[PDB]
């Protein structure tokens, strides 16, 4: 749909409450999401796959890091997805271990050496 | 000639099989090409050169009962580790149906060390049986690296059964 | 403002649908000289290029006038 | 070249005489040392008579190959190798304007050739568990270097990477790599192993507080080194 | 034409009657072995002279086999010549080459 | 149509691969909320900016509980 | 393509593979549609299918004439070990019906664990054929290789031996 | 500004507060690669032959070429007696550049 009503669909999905309950959160969400609708950094899905690999090594599951390569194959096999970078970066941002230094290793280029 | 054919050839020399325009030449040296790009290939084929020694050894000694039950339990672990190496290769096969990823150096760099440790391990465990064989696996767990210590102790649990 | 207007809603319900029926430097755009703010910013020529448009928007009226006084009088003369 | 074979045997004999109940320190096979392709750093057209903005693309491409390893087209990795030390030979007709900047960018490649050989020579059992753990967390710093040049490769394929942008991109990593190369030289020159290279690392982790750029690096390496102790 | 059209649609009419078979196909080597091998055979120059086959699909074999196994015979495939079983050689699918 | 459903079958596959990757990273999003986030990802989105809101509303689904 | 190989391993070699009864599944064709080193990959895979075809011959004869009901129990256990070689062939075809990009490498990879079972029970079956055993000393020769050393050939023969003793538990109850 | 930094990072007598000043003058060398990097990218840029781009810096550089002579001749904590001389200067430019560098230096 249109993105502005889709934000409202989000705020009804995650909360068990309707929009009539609390509207401070939706205002603060508008403050966050607005002016961030365009990736101003490089969108290489290759780096994002190699970050899930580092993440699954950090959780000590090498079998999961090696099935991840077959699942990363399946995206290539269909190829119907448009930004492969965004959805895997989103699922990586909400990473969780079912059971330190992370900014020191690889991140996407800032574009301060290019016109944004 | 284009690089994408060479990528297909390189994806077979990891197993220990000649490619098509890259083939094995001089057994105790690496694969030889039939300016920078030509020099890159010799470094990627060394993983398969390491693979040859482990694979030819756990092929032959698995059928031996003159090498004992211990030695065969070592062969189980060696072959079990070789399968896990071919999984990646199958993925890389299907993922292409001109591109390099530094000709897959970033993929190969972590299995390269998992091959080098085994390349030492097959020769320290050569021509031994039983507890004498067990002591030869016992030597390499005196390491500070967590990657190596995680590698050897899996084999050691199987050999001492 | 609508936060303090909710601390009348039908007017804002009227306004959200009339928001497309409307009409069809000073000393602070890229001031990095005076101020107690740190001068530390990199270049991109897309803060300055929409500071060249802040002047060109004045000039794009003041150039359409020079075209639209001779055509407006040659269509009547 | 020849000298590493000597070093390893003498330090084997140290631990042979020190313990008289511990026999036979294990060594790696000879092919680990023999092949110069397990390490990183080792036709031509007249490049000078070409336009500037195509010389830039050419040299950026060849230098990108030299960064991780392999001898490039117009930049070659020279076989000096007398101790932690690497030199490079650019073709002597590159435009002087480009050439000065290229020479300014080359020390991070010498400061990677020094890094890859340390992991090879000082991973064996005549250097012990502490040097194992030290080289094993420096190998991770090699892996994270490997991943950046792939983003840069995808960038250069689209006609967007230039020597200016590349020079900007390696500016944060220059300091880290130089600290690593000088540290490797110091451990090699003094024949430090075991705990004598846990004193140097405590000193070097104390040494930097300048930007917390090199501080986080050395603190990580001294935390990794002190687990086997 | 109101009876023949329904017949044409909801009955196959292409492995038991004189009509060339059609079916939408999904090409590309992993299921294309018969056509791939045919082209390979022709490129090597036998010299040519094809085999007389009418191209029947995969599931039709399954239905015909099930009727042969149930206890009935004298189907369009698997006839008797004196009471001895005999396989038709006009069968080939877009895969397996019929070897 | 039919060719519009074979494409959607090839999209249903891809969504199940992203579903595996979603469940091994143990996101609190179920199949429905993730289908809002994929539509957001189609229009272009900065998932650092979506992730900062989702890390707050998931802690504020339990704040008024 | 990856339904023909699932026949050449099970017998019916086709025209991509030439079978021989002494040792079969020869493949020496050039492939412009595959890679030409696929023949070597296929050879490594072909080692398994040869052994499965031999086992089915030995299973065919009982459940040179022989008398012995041990041969009709040894074979019966050898049937039960071959059912996970049947199931592991159904799984592949079920994958290939839907998946478009899977290739020869998936089968060669996935059936690498049966390049340990089959070559190591091959020497047991060839030992019982080459020097003919049809007495009760077949069981001692089984107990020598059910010691194993690799887990597939260590645990497979343990299934078979209990069934052999089960037939002798009718013999030794009609005795007792 | 690069010559001064080229010599002070080799001095161990300049200090670890001189090697934190010079390492907050390494960021001011990197900022000189954040300036022209994009003037170079838009080449295939003329804006009165780039005279606007020498008038936001050439004042950065002017502030940081005064400390490259005034604090050239000091070593140790006596130099942090004279970076406090540029947070009292009247140019509000220089006061706010040094109010940030002295924050890093006073760690």
């Amino acid at each position: 749909k249109s993105p502005n009503v889709l934000l409202q669909n989000l705020c009804c999905r995650i909360l068990g409450r309707s929009e009539a309950d609390v509207a401070q959160q939706f205002q603060y969400a508008v403050r966050v999401i607005g002016s961030n609708f365009a990736p101003t950094v490089e969108r290489d899905e290759f780096l994002v796959a190699e970050k899930i690999k580092k993440e699954l090594i950090r959780q000590r599951r090498e079998a999961d890091a090696a099935l991840f390569s077959e699942l990363h194959r399946k995206l290539h096999s269909q190829g119907v997805l448009k930004n492969k970078w965004s959805i895997l970066y989103l699922l990586l941002s909400l990473s969780e271990d079912p059971r330190s230094y992370a900014t020191l290793f690889a991140q996407a280029l800032p574009r301060d050496a290019h016109s944004t | 000639i284009t690089e994408a054919a060479l990528v297909r050839d390189i994806l077979y020399v990891f197993q220990g099989i000649d490619g098509k325009n890259i083939k094995m030449n001089n057994t105790e040296n690496c694969y030889k090409v039939e300016r920078s790009l030509r020099d890159t290939a010799v470094r990627l084929s060394e993983l398969g050169w390491l693979h040859n020694k482990i694979r030819r050894y756990t092929d032959q000694r698995s059928l031996d009962r003159s090498f004992g039950l211990v030695g065969q339990s070592f062969c189980a672990a060696l072959h079990q580790e070789l399968r896990e190496y071919y999984r990646l290769l199958s993925v890389l096969h299907s993922q292409l149906q001109s591109l390099t990823l530094r000709r897959l150096l970033v993929w190969t760099y972590d299995p390269k060390i998992r091959l080098k440790t085994l390349a030492a391990l097959v020769d320290h465990c050569q021509g031994r049986k039983g507890g004498e064989l067990a002591s030869a696996v016992h030597a390499y767990t005196k390491t500070g690296d967590p990657y190596m210590r995680s590698l050897v102790q899996h084999i050691l649990s199987l050999v001492s059964h | 403002l609508v936060e303090e207007l909710e601390a009348v809603g039908s007017v804002l319900d009227l306004l959200v649908q009339l928001a497309g029926s409307g009409p069809p430097r000073d000393y602070f755009l890229n001031n990095k000289h005076v101020g107690r703010n740190v001068p530390y910013s990199g270049y991109d020529c897309d803060d300055l290029s929409v500071f060249e448009m802040d002047v060109q928007s004045l000039i794009s009226r003041e150039e359409c006038l020079c075209h639209s006084m001779i055509q407006e009088t040659l269509q009547v003369m | 070249l020849q000298q590493s074979l000597e070093l390893k045997r003498k330090m084997l004999r140290d631990k042979q005489n020190k313990k008289n109940s511990g026999q036979h320190l294990p060594i790696f096979p000879a092919w680990v040392y023999e092949r110069p392709a397990l390490i990183g750093d080792f036709t031509a057209l007249p490049i000078g008579t070409l336009p500037l903005a195509s010389q830039e693309s050419a040299v950026v491409e060849d230098l990108l190959y030299v960064l991780v390893g392999v001898d490039g087209r117009y930049v070659s990795a020279q076989p000096l190798a007398g101790r932690q030390s690497r030199t490079f030979l650019v073709d002597p007709n590159l435009d002087l304007s480009i050439r000065e900047l290229v020479h300014r960018i080359l020390p991070v490649a010498a400061s990677y050739s020094a890094v890859t050989r340390f992991i090879e020579e000082k991973s064996s059992f005549e250097y012990g568990q502490v040097n194992h753990a030290l080289a094993a967390a420096m190998r991770t710093l090699v892996k994270e270097h490997l991943i950046l040049v792939s983003q840069l490769e995808q960038l250069h394929r689209q006609g967007l990477l230039s020597l200016q942008k590349l020079w900007f991109y390696i500016q944060p990593a220059m300091r880290t790599m130089d600290i690593l190369a000088s540290l490797a030289t110091s451990v090699d020159k003094g024949e430090c192993l075991g705990g004598s290279t846990l004193s140097l690392l405590h000193d070097r982790s104390f040494s930097y507080t300048g930007d917390s750029q090199a501080q986080e690096l050395c603190l990580y390496l001294t935390k990794a080194a002190s687990a086997p102790y | 034409p109101d009876d023949r059209s329904w017949l044409e649609h909801h009955v196959v009419h292409q492995y038991w009657t004189a009509r060339p078979s059609q079916f939408p196909h999904s090409l590309h080597l992993h299921s294309n072995l018969a056509a791939v091998w045919d082209q390979h055979l022709y490129s090597s120059d036998p010299l040519y002279v094809p085999d007389d086959r009418v191209l029947v699909t995969e599931t039709q074999v399954i239905r015909e086999t099930l009727w042969l196994l149930s206890g009935v015979k004298k189907l369009f495939i698997f006839q008797l010549i004196d009471g001895k079983v005999t396989v038709r050689n006009n069968i080939i699918v877009t895969h397996l080459t019929h070897s | 149509a039919a060719a519009a459903a074979a494409n959607l079958n090839a999209v249903r596959e891809t969504m199940d691969v992203l579903l595996e990757i979603s469940r091994i990273l143990n996101t609190g999003l179920d199949m429905e909320t993730l289908s809002i986030c994929v539509r957001l990802c189609e229009q272009g989105i900065n998932p650092e900016a979506l992730s900062s809101v989702i890390k707050e509303l998931r802690k504020a689904t339990e704040a008024l509980k | 393509m990856i339904h023909e190989l699932l026949l050449a391993l099970s017998g019916y070699p086709g025209s991509i593979f030439t079978w021989n009864k002494r040792s079969g599944l020869q493949v020496s064709q050039d492939f412009p549609f595959l890679h030409p080193s696929e023949t070597s990959v296929l050879n490594r895979l072909c080692r398994l299918g040869t052994d499965y075809i031999r086992f089915t011959e030995f299973i065919e004869q009982y459940t040179g004439g022989l008398h012995g009901i041990y041969l009709r129990a040894f074979c019966t256990g050898l049937d039960s070990v071959l059912q996970p070689y049947r199931q592991a062939l159904l799984d592949l075809e079920q994958e290939f019906l839907g998946d478009p990009h899977l290739s020869i490498s998936h089968v060669n990879y996935f059936l690498d664990q049966f390049q340990l079972l089959f070559p190591s029970v091959m020497v047991v079956v060839e030992q019982i054929k080459s020097q003919k055993i049809h007495g009760c000393q077949i069981l001692e020769t089984v107990y020598k290789h059910s010691c194993g050393g690799l887990p597939p050939v260590r645990s497979a023969l343990e299934k078979i031996l209990a069934v052999c003793h089960g037939v002798m538990y009718k013999q030794l109850s009609a005795w007792m």
